[PDB]
RNA sequence: GCGUUGGAUUGUUCACCCACUAAUAGGGAACGUGAGCUGGGUUUAGACCGUCGUGAGACAGGUUAGUUUUACCCUACUGAU
């Protein structure tokens, strides 16, 4: 296949290209993979059994060299980053969870909404 | 000579029509809100 | 009342109360829309509603293409023959009590909207806006 | 480019507005962010004059401009046009048409060389036309559908259409505008495309909600 | 501020005077006051009627 | 404190749908209220049916016709000297 670019919608901004997106396996399913776990105040107690989606509705990508200064500047755990050009978010920024909207946790990496957010090809295009 | 505009890609008549057959299949139901027991 | 609708309307005087059968305007295959309430009317005890121009009221088709009939369908009302009051002073009243079958978002049913649709109706709504030949 | 907006919680931004390569007119609803889709992505080539023609915000439904001209109808008063004349470029000429069909740009679908017209136009209204915008005219229906204006967004580049339109009329469309269309869709499946959105030659602005595959046969005829 | 006319007998129609008229034939018109619209009402003939703008222009 | 609807069928209270709405809550005041109204129901006399009775007749069963009177007095209230 050919290269993609991921960009932003309500606004005309490149936002990242290809070369990512790793797939890491979305579906185990055995008991409590699948299903979205509440645990309870005490006991170990799991009230909510939410199956989980059958869509990816996250972008998984490599830290960015317009990602750099916001990374650099006041530092901390779990926050949201937008883009440069406008004031839509994209997200946030963690190094302990945010696992996917499929649901694993995963390494520390950051995520990419698809809600207001395309995908378009770097060539020309099909012209149907 | 048109574009299906849920998910793009197949070309469907000008009978008078919406986005494509599996689009109104998954996305688009005309049967909730009935219990099914 | 806002079920889709733009802004806010003036209180134009309440041309046709429930029962009322108005013409129907668009190509929707309807020719006569009886009127069995308003969206957004206040209750009062025997006072039985009525709809002014640019309302969203519940009607039912009376005559014409027996697929539309049966059913209970939002339509708008977008000419009254009750004479009412523009605020820059002139009166005015239509020839006919016409409305225009949409659905509940606002949006038509229809194609064209045959004759001439008050501005207060047009304003309101962008999609009849979008379907009226002559405006007024 | 492309660009999603929405007037005040509506996506007929064709309805509120008014886009043509010299100018770009716009109704009163307050929302920053409908202004700046448009000043944002604007440089000052064309001016973005705020107006309400007759009192009504729905001005992209009853003008029909062109690059060199602009046709307000007869219920248009003379402050407001006075308001037009004072803030606009002489390269048009804002003539006042005095005609049945008060939507104007409900019954005319021009860009800068054709005009599409409505058929049950008034004989002395396309003379008018083509004194005024230097274009002639074509009173023909896009399928059957009578009010071309607004079923049918046209640019100098590209076209487009309702799904509705025959394979059979997008050639005689194509051969009368000089201009390649498409039939596709706007604003989650409306087929009111000619209001849904508005186009120049290089900006294509649409309703908030649309979606990437009309956005991508929006920006892939509009441009060429 | 626009002054206009009464369509059947030709007054000049001040503001907040009057009625309009909307046809469905898509014509507009205005009245000064009930006696021209009901005249019109009537299927009356301005060309008739003796004391409008048009009896005195067609009389001369 | 303030509101608590418009209808289809039924004499109906009750019930049941349709629809709008912020919502269509429950009750009382001689089961509020007929010199306030109406008279559909019930509840006289006419008549028909069905069942019962030998019969005259019965039915809390069905059906259709069937006069609704007075304030000028005292108080109360509303206004006025
Ligand atoms: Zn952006
Ligand atoms: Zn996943
Ligand atoms: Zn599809």
């Amino acid at each position: 296949s050919k290269v993609t670019a991921v960009r932003c919608k309500k606004c005309r901004t490149k936002l990242a290209l290809s070369t990512s997106f790793i797939a890491h396996d979305p579906p185990s399913k055995e008991s409590s993979e699948g299903h979205f776990i509440k645990r309870a105040a005490n006991s170990h107690r799991i009230i909510d059994i939410q199956e989980s989606q059958a869509n990816c509705s996250h972008f998984f990508i490599e830290p960015l060299k317009w990602m750099q200064p916001e990374l650099q500047g006041k530092q901390e755990l779990e926050g949201k980053f937008s883009c440069p050009g406008c004031s839509s978010k994209v997200g946030g920024y963690n190094w302990k969870g945010s696992r996917c909207s499929c649901g694993k946790w995963v390494i520390p990496a950051i995520h990419l909404q698809t809600s207001k957010v395309d995908q378009f090809p770097l060539q020309s295009t099909a012209l149907p | 000579t048109l574009l299906c505009c849920n998910c793009g890609t197949p070309i469907d008549g000008s009978t008078g029509l919406v986005m494509c057959y599996d689009c109104i299949k998954l996305t688009v139901d005309i049967t909730q809100g009935i219990p099914r027991e | 009342s806002g079920n889709g609708a733009q802004g806010t309307k003036f209180r134009i005087s309440l041309g046709l109360p429930v029962g009322a059968i108005m013409n129907c305007a668009d190509n929707s295959g309807a020719r006569n829309l009886y009127i069995i309430a308003v969206k957004g009317s206040g209750s009062r005890l025997n006072r039985l509603p009525a709809a002014s121009l640019g309302d969203m009221v519940m009607a039912t088709v009376k005559k014409g293409k027996p697929e539309l009939r049966k059913k209970v369908m939002p339509a708008i009302v977008v000419r009254q023959a009750k004479s009412w009051r523009r605020r820059d002073g002139v009166f005015l009243y239509f020839e006919d009590n016409a409305g225009v079958i949409a659905n509940p978002k606002g949006e038509m049913k229809g194609s064209a909207i045959t004759g001439p649709v008050g501005k207060e109706c047009a304003d309101l709504w962008p999609r009849v806006a979008s379907n009226s030949g002559v405006v007024v | 480019m492309a660009t999603r907006t929405q007037f005040e919680n509506s996506n007929e931004i064709g309805v509120f507005s008014k886009l043509t390569n010299t100018y770009c007119l716009v109704a009163v609803g307050g929302s920053e962010n409908f202004y700046s889709a448009f000043e944002a992505e604007l440089g000052d080539a064309i001016p973005i004059v705020h107006t309400t023609i007759a009192g009504t915000r729905i001005i992209g439904r009853m003008t029909a401009g062109n690059r060199r001209g602009l046709l307000v109808p007869t219920q248009t008063t003379d402050q407001e046009l006075q308001h037009l004349r004072n803030s606009l470029p002489d390269s048009v000429k804002i003539q006042r048409v005095e005609e049945r069909l008060s939507a104007l740009g409900n019954v005319i679908c021009c860009n800068d060389y054709v005009a599409l017209v409505h058929p049950d136009i008034d004989r002395e209204t396309e003379e008018l036309i083509s004194d005024v915008l230097g274009v002639e005219v074509f009173r023909q229906t896009i399928s059957g559908n009578i009010l071309v204006g607004s079923y049918c967004s046209l640019s100098n580049q590209g076209g487009l259409v309702h799904p509705q339109t025959s394979v059979q009329d997008q050639e005689e469309l194509s051969s009368l505008l000089q201009v390649p269309l498409v039939a596709g869709t706007v604003n989650r499946g409306s087929s009111v495309v000619g209001a849904g959105m508005v186009v120049n030659d290089y900006l294509a602005v649409t309703g908030l909600d649309t979606t990437a595959p009309e956005l991508s046969v929006i920006e892939s005829i509009f441009r060429l | 501020m626009k002054v206009e006319i009464d369509s059947f007998s030709g007054a000049k129609i001040y503001p907040g005077r009057g009625t309009l008229f909307v046809r469905g034939d898509s014509k507009i018109f205005r009245f000064q006051n009930s006696k021209s619209a009901s005249l019109f009402k009537q299927r009356k003939n301005p060309r008739r009627i003796a004391w409008t703008v048009l009896f005195r222009k067609h009389h001369k």
